[PDB]
């Protein structure tokens, strides 16, 4: 009976109308439900084995949600997760586009 | 460009002669928005613990929601097994094609 | 051959790179009926490494005869189709250490991942629910800063299935939503899963009346359809 | 040119015709409230379960579920053409002098060669298309009894043929008129 | 001469053929756990008449896998089958 | 052979079909439309005796539908030559009435392009081949869909039925074809020998011999009781 | 490795449940080909029609294709020779108009005795056609709908 509590707490009167759901919509979304539970915990288990532990900590899924789905879930773990790389180029990138530059106002 | 002519001799490798030029040109750009996210969370995921198998999972990552799934024809089998209980329904007698109920066919609508 | 024109500007590293390419560079697999019985078959964790076998004795990890049970008992539980409601703890839990022991982890599951995995499916079934609701219906008091009641039908969750098709895991799930999900209507939904049978049309056979007592199979079909 | 005149018989009345008097391959009981499937000859009795509630589901339609395959390899019952046969045992209308018994025909599926395969896939590692010729050659060795004969078409003879044996549009006033349902 | 080159050339882009290093199989949870419960009732059923062993393990009694600890990132593990 | 030649479709023409009587043909297009054609040079327009109006309008005795979204890669006329049935890359097949020239029911079961419909001998109900690897039975009065065929490795190209309407015959892209029990819906042959994807298949009115062509450019016959 | 092939069919048939004589001759039947059906596409003679019974169709009650060998109501039946004398304004049109009238006559009267509704559609059919040539006398055949009224 919860789908019907989570469906309330999505569709509310609040003075424009209450939607509702039916049986094969319960049955189909908890299906979903159902599948999006393992497809989680499968990758998040190969992340805690590629961080060579043995434990199923709740970093792995922070990160599998965070990276993939962006659900972004409020701090469990998510200041290990937030990790900060600036994505500038290297020293060769740089030069190439210097290269590339030059050649557009040598063109001219 | 060198992977301009590889992306000809590879074309070329499977009987692919006539095509036109920007099609190479969207290759490539294809495979570099591919490698660059790719590499990307590759990054994330060695940080988290290069490598081949921090390569392994970040194409594992996204494998999940785009490309053409694997081997799906026992799941596609099962499906069918699942439709194909139902015996089929009782047909016409009258030769010709019989159309749905009115409120299922494209008619009965308003603009 | 005829090619002159084009293979000759690559550069001679290239060209003495690949002429040297072959089919043996891997380990892998192909075979596609092989990948999905090794996708199918449950796999247990097992040791030969010694260091390994010395790290798990350390910390009072069983041997695989726990592991072969709780792959058992994670398959046991009552996964969320057949229950009709959002699953609990101890099913969580349950199902996550037999996944966990497929996978090869012989740890223990945290108790915090669980509440994170129910939060999760909050926000996500709450995302697929909302992007059904605001379609059906133009909430003018919503959307704004200045009619009656409906119920989600499962050719609407089929509708805005492909109108928003980013919302969804890609799974199985989503291709029986799109392949099964919509009913013709002779489909006889409201059922006991076995009355859409053709012979529970044609008179319930009664019984005894041999010596032998011996029935037919048009019998045992409807002796299973009171079950 | 065939040799001789070949009897082969692909329904469900006329296998389980042939092959009575026959040993069967399992053997089912129905108890009071509980069950039991076992071996003809520690065989487990079941309290009414959800497991039991989707394997009735496949003996009201019959054919074998797809789940089995492998284990029925391992267990060395007896195949008949592919099927086997389940005798059921009623113990609640017993009579008295043995139970009602019952003998039904489960019936393979393209599910149950592709999980015969997987399951062969474990010990014998071959490719692709050696299941491909495989299940050609044994979708022709068990596969007789093919309807390969073709009536008159109605819609060429149309000159000699009733006239309300077809169902055209009409032009009805100032609409026309399909059929439908 | 180019002639022996481009045809090498050609003899070496005719045999390289990619496999995918991570493929996701298609398949579901609620077809896994039924075809699991499904064989686990007809294995504990009947019996296994070996020559000299039976496969499976602790309350599997089937065809199970043989996993390592390591190596879960290998593509292909053993199984169990009644050797005689 | 009588050659119809069409002349200023800038590769924008898919594959085509005319009716029987050979009164009408219709082409595909790659911009969502279905082109009718009257062969014989004939009004087109189904005038109904009473006359109302609309002289104003152009009729170049040939018709135009737009009801699809995606491009019409296929397209199947009735035995009865009075519906069209136009599937598309949007994920519907579409039926067309061909004496009012508007839109009568739309299709939906597939979720992958579809690209051979062809109807039954009798008109009773419809096949269809797509991209998802899998050929599906339908039902001109049914919505969705009656029987799912699956067991090909790669997708279906052409779909054809036996002509007593009881069989099914499917090809694919991985180098082989097969034949689908109508109502239990499993494969009963499965012909190997090709080399190349299966484009078009076709069954002899004699019902015995079963003729292919692939992408390869060999044709082949195969009998259905060998398999060979 | 086609005799490897046939070795795992032969094992397969053995596991499977065929005996030694019906694996032999189910793979003697899988190997001649199918003969010839001298109705191939049911000529006009001997022939039927697919029977129009509101059913989907079903490839049983059906024997195998190796072996050697392979109601039809009064208004079509009528029909067929109408619309042939129907299709002809030649020489031989008012022979045709002349015997057109008792074949019809006896079919209604060989039809009232065995469907009476079948009979009413058949009268009704093809009744304006001759009744300025035959006068009063299908007025006079408008009571009879069973077998005493005949």
């Amino acid at each position: 009976r919860k789908l019907r509590e989570l469906v309330k707490t999505v569709g509310i009167d609040e003075g424009d109308g209450e939607t509702v759901i039916d049986g094969d919509v319960e049955e189909l979304l908890l299906d979903l439900a159902d599948d999006f539970v393992t497809n989680v915990t499968a990758f998040s288990c190969r992340l805690a084995k590629h961080r060579k532990s043995d434990n199923l900590e709740a970093r792995d899924i922070q990160l599998h949600l965070e990276r993939n789905w962006n659900i972004r879930i409020p701090g469990y773990s998510a200041d290990e997760i937030r990790s900060t790389r600036k994505w500038n180029p290297s020293q060769n990138y740089n030069q190439k586009l210097q290269s590339i530059t030059s050649d557009k106002v040598a063109a001219a | 460009p060198r992977d301009v002519r590889l992306l000809h001799l590879l074309l070329a490798s499977q009987s692919i002669h006539q095509y036109e030029d920007q099609v190479p040109l969207q290759l490539m750009d294809f495979a570099h928005r591919y490698t660059q996210g790719v590499l990307k969370d590759a990054l994330v995921y060695n940080d988290y613990a290069l490598g081949v198998e921090d390569i392994r999972l970040a194409i594992a990552a996204r494998t999940q929601y785009q490309f053409k799934p694997t081997a799906p024809k026992e799941l596609m089998l099962q499906l069918a097994a699942e439709r194909n209980k139902k015996a089929l329904p009782q047909v016409m007698g009258t030769w010709g094609v019989r159309l749905p109920p009115e409120k299922y066919c494209l008619t009965a609508k308003e603009w | 051959y005829k090619k002159i024109v084009m293979s000759l500007p690559l550069n001679d590293r290239n060209r003495l790179k690949m002429i040297t390419k072959e089919a043996g560079k891997r380990g892998f697999i192909f075979c596609s009926v092989f990948q999905a019985r090794l996708n199918n078959i449950p796999k247990i964790p097992i040791v030969t490494n010694p260091e390994s076998l010395k790290r798990v004795k350390s910390n009072n990890l069983k041997t695989p005869l726990e592991w072969s049970q709780d792959i058992m008992n994670g398959f046991n539980v009552p996964l969320a189709s057949e229950s009709h409601s959002l699953p609990d703890t101890d099913s969580f839990y349950l199902r996550m250490v037999g996944i966990a022991r497929e996978h090869g982890l012989v740890g223990t599951v945290d108790a915090r991942c669980v509440e994170l995995i129910s939060l999760a499916l909050d926000q996500y079934l709450k995302n697929i629910i909302e992007f059904t609701i605001d379609t059906v219906r133009y909430r003018r008091k919503k959307y704004s800063d200045y009619s009656g009641l409906y119920k989600s039908v499962s050719e609407m969750a089929a509708d805005k299935r492909d109108a928003k098709i980013k919302q969804l895991d890609d799974d199985k799930n989503e291709d029986e939503c799109a392949d099964e999900a919509k009913s013709i209507n002779n489909g006889n939904n409201s059922s006991k899963d076995d009355i859409g049978d053709i012979s529970m049309s044609s008179a319930v056979n009664e019984e005894l009346h041999e010596n032998r007592t011996i029935s037919l199979t048009n019998e045992d079909i409807y002796d299973s359809l009171s079950i | 040119r065939p040799k001789r005149l070949y009897n082969f018989v692909e329904d469900a009345d006329s296998i389980l015709k042939k092959y009575e008097q026959y040993l069967h391959s399992f053997e089912f009981h129905i108890y009071e409230n509980n069950y039991k499937i076992c071996a003809p000859a520690g065989l487990i009795l079941t309290k009414n379960n959800e497991t039991l509630k989707e394997f009735l589901e496949y003996v009201a339609r019959g054919r074998i579920p797809d789940a089995i395959m492998e284990v029925l390899r391992d267990c060395n019952i007896q195949f008949y053409e592919g099927n086997l046969i389940l005798q059921v045992y009623d113990h609640t209308n017993t009579v008295d002098v043995r139970p009602r018994v019952y003998r039904t025909l489960l019936k393979p599926n393209d599910l149950t060669t592709y999980y015969d395969m997987m399951s062969y896939a474990d010990n014998a590692r071959f490719s692709d298309s050696i299941y491909q010729q495989f299940e050609s050659e044994i979708l022709t060795l068990t596969k007789r009894n093919l309807s390969l004969s073709v009536p008159l078409n109605p819609y060429e003879h149309r000159d000699m043929l009733e006239e309300t044996a077809f169902s055209e549009p009409h032009w009805d006033s100032e609409k026309k008129s399909f059929i439908h349902e | 001469t180019p002639e022996e080159e481009t045809t090498q050339v050609l003899n070496g882009v005719s045999r390289s053929f990619p496999l995918p290093l991570e493929s996701t199989v298609l398949s579901s949870v609620r077809y896994r756990t039924k075809y699991f419960r499904m064989r686990e009732m007809f294995a504990s059923s009947f019996s296994v008449k070996p020559g000299y062993t039976s496969p499976g393990y602790g309350a599997i009694h089937s065809r199970v896998g043989c996993l390592d600890l390591d190596r879960t990132t290998d593509y292909k593990f053993r199984v169990r089958t009644p050797q005689p | 052979v009588c050659m119809y030649t069409f002349q200023n479709t800038n590769k924008d023409m898919s594959c085509l079909d005319f009716s029987d009587d050979c009164r009408i043909a219709a082409a595909g297009f790659q911009d969502s439309y279905i082109k009718i054609w009257s062969l014989d040079g004939s009004s087109l327009n189904n005038p109904n005796i009473a006359l109302n109006n609309n002289d104003k309008d152009e009729d170049p005795t040939c018709k135009t539908l737009v009801g699809h979204s995606g491009t019409v890669y296929s397209t199947s006329f009735s035995p009865d030559n009075k519906y069209l049935l136009s599937g598309s890359e949007d994920k519907t097949v579409r039926l067309w009435s061909m004496d009012t020239h508007t839109a009568l029911v739309s299709y939906k079961g597939h979720n992958h392009p579809v690209w051979d419909v062809s109807f039954s001998p009798l008109g009773h109900y419809f096949a269809t081949a797509s991209h998802d690897q899998t050929a599906r039975l339908w039902s001109c009065d049914h919505i969705y869909p009656l029987r799912i065929f699956a067991g090909h490795l790669n997708d279906v190209d052409c779909v054809s039925f036996h002509p007593n309407g009881c069989y099914v015959f499917t090809g694919s892209s991985d180098k082989t074809c097969r034949m689908w029990d109508v109502s239990t819906g499993d494969s009963v042959r499965l012909f190997l020998g090709h080399t190349a994807p299966v484009i078009s298949i076709a069954v002899c009115p004699d019902g015995r011999w079963l003729s292919t062509g692939s992408e390869d450019g060999i044709i082949n016959v195969w009998d259905i009781g060998t398999g060979k | 490795s086609a005799s490897d092939l046939n070795r795992i069919v032969l094992e397969y048939l053995n596991k499977k449940g065929y005996h030694r004589t019906e694996a032999m001759l189910r793979a003697e039947s899988g190997r001649t080909l199918t003969p010839q059906n001298k109705q191939s596409p049911a000529n006009t003679k001997t022939g039927k029609f697919p029977e129009q019974s509101s059913i989907p169709p079903n490839p049983g009650k059906t024997a195998k294709p190796i072996s050697n060998p392979t109601p039809e109501n009064y208004i079509r039946a009528y029909s067929m020779l109408k619309n042939w004398v129907d299709s002809s304004l030649e020489i031989y049109k008012p022979e045709l108009s002349y015997i057109m009238y008792p074949i019809f006559i006896y079919l209604f009267l060989n039809l009232v005795a065995k469907n009476p509704v079948y009979a009413r559609r058949f009268f009704d059919r093809f009744s304006p056609d001759f009744k300025d040539f035959h006068g009063s006398e299908i007025n006079r055949l408008f009571s009879v709908n069973s077998i005493d009224h005949i």
